[PDB]
RNA sequence: ACGACCAGGGCUACACACGUGCUACAAUGGCGCAUACAAAGAGAAGCGACCUCGCGAGAGCAAGCGGACCUCAUAAAGUGCGUCGUAGUCCGGAUUGGAGUCUGCAACUCGACUCCAUGAAGUCGGAAUCGCUAGUAAUCGUGGAUCAGAAUGCCACGGUG
RNA sequence: UCCUCCUAAAGAGUAACGGAGGAGCACGAAGGUUGGCUAAUCCUGGUCGGACAUCAGGAGGUUAGUGCAAUGGCAUAAGCC
């Protein structure tokens, strides 16, 4: 790379509310404190349950007897 | 400040902000703010972030702005599908309740639409 | 809408009908002019021709159309537009 | 270099156990990522195109080349030269380390992600996505940011087909579907 | 049959134009808590306490009352404190989705109300135009008739002024 | 008046109130040199983005380009940085 066109770029930690704690090279400069990372994102268990279609007759007959 | 995938403002106070997601309102922001401990008349400002792990575990109990968008259309989708009379009404754009088309229609139908 | 203690409601010569239908099981259309009548789970794959005002449409009835009434699928007001 | 290390040591025995290939070179490999923004929108003010470029600096370390056009049309009111976009290749370690922290952090940071596409690799395993807003990257300030870009990455590997890579970027964990 | 009976539909449609109203565009205000002061009316197939349940509309049991006795029924605006701090906003509430209650054989066309969510237009209105001279206008609530249910309309009542 | 093609009969040249088109400039770099590069179009994928901007790959192989008319040239590029 060129020397002086290029803008700092520094190795951070970026801490997790999973506590993923991964340390990476960026801009940022300060230490990053996430929300999701791809371990803890409901990829794998929110996409299953985000279908949802719900049933007719199911709610139908939930909603007495006869 | 930053909940269910998008940011929300510092400077307001906590219920406010949080009726900024698409799927809570008033009653369940104090809702929120009840099953995380945390007062209404604070801001979004100095929380713990642990405050807001908690206000984001909360909010994902229910249903938010990807899924609940995704309900809705599937909703409206579905009386379309079906040919219902609300169906009928969401497709050629008039109200549904039973409300009058001879005037005042307008937020369904938009602005005015001159004879030419 | 109606309360869930008075449970839905149906026509008794509906209900009747509907229960010859089911047992000859013949796909005859069932014409009717019980428009307020809510559809059941075992009315499912039915043709019924509800009463409009002026004749009977014909209505296939599907799992979707159970929470409803028969008067939903028969509109009674013709309009095409005025230009 | 994680996910370079990942790949010498992991991906390239799974791709030979699930290709069955006579050769360790004959292994897809990525080669570069290209980050284009087309901002057709500069010709208001060369301020618009002057900030894309800030922005795209700091989500991957490297100042941008700023594209031009290449013949004049006159539907988008552009003659031949005008500065219409911007582009950064990245190769090597930087290029490993943004892809890191694209599938890592900027993917989960979408609105309503629901998975990529399988259908977005040009026939040839190469593949394209475009994110639609740029303040999934943290690089960006939200308070400091004013203006929505997008941009659109391109993952341009050596796979000859379009499985193969497919199964790389799987191989990677890439959220497809 | 231009007469009579029944079911269902319609009188509620909708490119549009007009009239009369309601609610607003906020800070002389919105919200939250606390708290003070009315008049005039209706009630037996009716008014329906109290208590319990329900977030709620309401449900159950159930007194008293043909009523200066009981019920509808806590008047609100106001005042005291805190809050927002000028933004399409904690304004505005339309619309739409879901869940419900009640009336009634029956709320699909086509009821009212509640709850959760949604949060349009609208930032004071062109040419033009209306009412009002004092307890008036303005504004705030209250009740009744019709009525199983269903008024922003109508007819009445007092408050501030 | 000047330029290009045909007529023009395979050297040159060759007429008509014969058939068709242009010029009366531009450039202090659009010149010199060194170094490097190689198009048009189409296909697929891809945020705003659309028949058509920019991006990546593939077909193609000069059908492009040449400051301007036509003809002849042009990859060792005379084309492009
Ligand atoms: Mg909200
Ligand atoms: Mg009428
Ligand atoms: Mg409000
Ligand atoms: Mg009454
Ligand atoms: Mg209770
Ligand atoms: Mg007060
Ligand atoms: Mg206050
Ligand atoms: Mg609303
Ligand atoms: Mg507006
Ligand atoms: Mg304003
Ligand atoms: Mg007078
Ligand atoms: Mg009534
Ligand atoms: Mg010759
Ligand atoms: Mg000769
Ligand atoms: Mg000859
Ligand atoms: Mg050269
Ligand atoms: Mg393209
Ligand atoms: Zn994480």
């Amino acid at each position: 790379m060129k020397k002086d066109i290029h803008p700092k770029y520094e190795e951070i930690t970026a801490s997790c509310s999973c506590g993923n704690v991964m340390k990476i090279r960026s801009t940022v400069g300060h230490d990053l404190n996430l929300d999701v990372c791809s371990k803890c994102h409901p990829f794998f268990t929110g996409k299953q349950r985000d279908v949802a279609t719900g049933g007719r007759v199911d709610r139908f007959n939930k909603r007495f007897n006869i | 400040a930053r909940i269910a995938g998008i940011n929300i403002p510092d400077h307001k106070h906590a219920v406010i902000a949080l009726t900024s997601i698409y799927g809570v309102g008033k009653t369940r922001s104090k809702a929120i703010l009840a099953a995380a401990g945390i007062a209404e008349d604070v801001k979004i400002s100095e929380l713990s972030e642990g405050q807001i792990d908690t206000l984001r575990d909360e909010v994902a109990k229910f249903v938010v702005e990807g899924d609940l968008r995704r309900e809705i259309s599937m909703s409206i989708k579905r009386l379309m599908d079906l040919g219902c009379y609300r169906g009928l009404r969401h497709r050629r754009g008039l109200p549904v309740r039973g409300q009058r088309t001879k005037t005042n229609a307008r937020t369904r139908k938009g602005p005015r639409k001159p004879i030419k | 809408p109606r309360s869930l203690k008075k449970g839905p409601f149906i026509d008794l010569h509906l209900l009747k009908k509907v229960e010859k239908a089911v047992e000859s099981g013949d796909k005859k259309p069932l014409r009717t002019w019980s428009r307020r009548s809510t559809i059941f789970p075992n009315m499912i794959g039915l043709t019924i021709a509800v009463h409009n005002g002026r004749q009977h449409v014909p209505v296939f009835v599907t799992d979707e159309m159970v929470g409803h009434k028969l008067g939903e699928f028969a509109p009674t007001r013709t309009y095409r537009g005025h230009a | 270099a994680k996910l370079h290390d990942y790949y010498k040591d992991e991906v390239v025995k799974k791709l030979m156990t699930e290709f069955n290939y006579n050769s360790v070179m004959q292994v897809p490999r990525v080669e570069k990522i290209t980050l284009n923004m087309g901002v057709g929108e500069a010709i208001a003010d060369k301020k618009l195109l002057d900030n894309a470029a800030a922005d795209l600096a700091a989500i991957s370390g490297q100042k941008p080349l700023i594209t031009k056009a290449r013949k004049s049309v006159a539907g988008f009111k552009i003659r031949q030269g005008y500065p219409i976009g911007c582009k950064v290749t990245l190769r090597g370690e930087r290029m490993w380390e943004f892809f890191e922290r694209l599938i890592t952090i900027a993917v989960p940071r979408i609105r309503d992600f629901r998975g990529l596409s399988a259908k977005s690799f040009d026939g040839r395993g190469n593949y394209s996505m475009g994110v639609r807003e740029q303040i999934i990257f943290p690089e960006i300030d939200y308070d400091k940011v004013d203006r929505v870009r997008g941009l659109d990455i391109t993952i341009t590997t050596t796979a000859k087909s379009d499985e193969e890579g497919r199964a790389l970027l799987a191989a990677f964990d890439f959220p497809f579907r």
